[PDB]
């Protein structure tokens, strides 16, 4: 079938400039209207731009007009999005999508997998890791606070992956600083404390940072 | 190919003009641009 | 600019009929076709309805779309709700400048487990963090269903609405929901109050945990 694979994008600073590319397999590209749609993490779909099959007509969302330029090269089955004058609020996953003749060019039936675009002034930085010490059900919670890293992602395991029951690693928050934080928690038996050791293994590959933190009860 | 300008009538049929209004079955014409609710748009014949 | 407003959340039980509305803020809903897309967790959207009420081949007949001119709205009805219908749904149309516009989206839950109140654990700033001249209170909220909570922080009795960051509830391994909230303070802010509280409200009931600088 038709498959859309986005490439390009990546990280840029406010005012910077990036180019997205989308390669379409199949036989319909030269007759398809092609669209860009973006979606910020945990947010709604936002339509960006579209271009007619003959490149003669283009449209842009008000939020990007004058800063983005859509184009295509039919002989290569490729769609482009030139993103200039980038803003932090352009951070999102960007999707290539096809509006084909069978819908009357009215609906997007095939979507790409998406390419992340991140616009930030922050510099690469590894996290600080702090323990979240544990305090009827005989059940206590403990965890690790992974503070102030950039960019995503961070990975957390417990006891090198042997501990998985009751484990939950939360999504990251993006603070006013421009840096991310997250936490990981595990619920354990109150009896296990003192005899059993708990280590959270934190990995931030962008900064080549690996931290093992022993989480000990307090007093 | 001759271009038609077609809209919904006052299978599916469209009310079209050439280059004076004739009714074409939607299966025999092909949109050249986004079809529009309550508005006309351009089409070509499926043969051409 | 035009807005297509949808309910933030809708829920139903298996076999029930649910409706998702899409209300156009300006102009006439009948000016342009309305479309509906389904976005399941971690997957790309697909068409449910196009041209107001047409289903692509493969979309079950229990999905139907309609237009209501008198309320300037479009609606997606799902009859015979099935588990796989749990998804986000977006309406889509276009505006006076012929730019396409998506609605804000609706998260549809198919209710399939017992109601569960959240377990709240409030961690004070660690000794290590305070030695680094920082202080973060961490409120971890776990094992609740359905997956919606609101979090409120207090310094003694007074609301705290600065320095708060909160994550959207996400599924745990056991298919219940969890969420987290952070209150970032200075060490002096921390030490200068008698207590701090995290208050978590779930389905109208409030769970509270409190910590105090005097460990
Ligand atoms: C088609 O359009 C023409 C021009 O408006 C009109 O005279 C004719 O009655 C229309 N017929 C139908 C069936 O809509
Ligand atoms: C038809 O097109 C006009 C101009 O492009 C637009 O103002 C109108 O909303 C569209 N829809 C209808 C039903 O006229």
């Amino acid at each position: 079938q038709v498959q859309l694979v986005e490439s390009g994008g990546g990280l840029a600073k406010p005012g910077g400039s990036l180019r997205l590319s989308c390669a379409a397999s199949g036989i319909t590209f030269s007759e398809d209207y092609m669209h860009w749609v973006r979606q910020a993490s945990g947010k709604g779909l936002e339509w960006v731009s579209r271009i007619s099959y003959d490149s003669d007509n283009t449209w842009y969302a008000d939020s990007v007009k004058g800063r983005f330029t859509i184009s295509r090269e039919n002989a290569k089955n490729t769609l482009y999005l030139q993103m200039d004058s980038l803003r932090a609020e352009d951070t999102a996953v960007y999707y290539c999508a096809r509006a084909p003749v069978w819908t009357g060019y009215t609906s997007l039936d095939v979507w790409g997998r998406g390419v992340l675009v991140t616009v930030s002034s922050a510099s690469t930085k590894g996290p600080s890791v702090f323990p979240l010490a544990p305090s009827s059900g005989g059940t206590a919670a403990l965890g690790c606070l992974v503070k102030d890293y950039f960019p995503e992602p961070v990975t957390v395991s417990w006891n090198s992956g042997a501990l998985t029951s009751g484990v939950h690693t939360f999504p990251a928050v993006l603070q006013s600083s421009g840096l991310y934080s997250l936490s990981s928690v595990v619920t354990v038996p109150s009896s296990s404390l003192g005899t059993q050791t708990y280590i959270c293994n934190v990995n931030h590959k962008p900064s080549n940072t690996k931290v093992d933190k022993r989480v000990e009860p307090k007093s | 190919c001759v271009t038609l300008e077609c809209r919904q009538v006052n299978e599916e049929i469209k009310n079209c003009s050439f280059n004076v209004y004739a009714l074409f079955y939607r299966l025999d014409i092909v949109p050249l641009e986004e079809e529009r609710k309550g508005n006309s748009s351009k089409y070509r014949l499926i043969n051409c | 600019q035009v807005v297509f407003s949808q309910p933030h959340s809708v829920s139903g039980s298996p076999g029930q009929t649910v409706t998702i509305s899409c209300t156009r803020s300006s102009g006439s809903i009948d000016n342009e076709y309305v479309r509906w897309y389904q976005q399941r967790p971690g997957s790309v959207p697909t068409i449910v309805i196009y041209k107001d009420n047409q289903r692509p081949s493969g979309v079950p007949d229990r999905f139907s779309g309609s237009i209501d001119s008198s309320s300037n709205s479009a609606s997606l009805a799902i009859s015979g709700l099935q588990s796989e219908d749990e998804a986000d749904y977006y309406c889509q149309s276009s505006d006076d400048n012929f730019n396409w516009v998506f609605g804000g989206g609706t998260r549809l839950t198919v209710l399939r487990q017992p109601k569960a109140a959240p377990s709240v654990t409030l961690f004070p700033p660690s000794s290590e963090e305070l030695q680094a001249n920082k202080a973060t209170l961490v409120c971890l909220i776990s094992d609740f269903y359905p997956g919606a909570v609101t979090v409120a922080w207090k310094a003694d009795s007074s609301p705290v609405k600065a320095g708060v960051e909160t994550t959207t509830p996400s599924k745990q391994s056991n298919n219940k929901y969890a969420a987290s909230s952070y209150l970032s303070l200075t060490p002096e802010q921390w030490k200068s109050h008698r207590s701090y509280s995290c208050q978590v409200t779930h389905e109208g009931s409030t769970v509270e945990k409190t910590v105090a600088p005097t460990e």
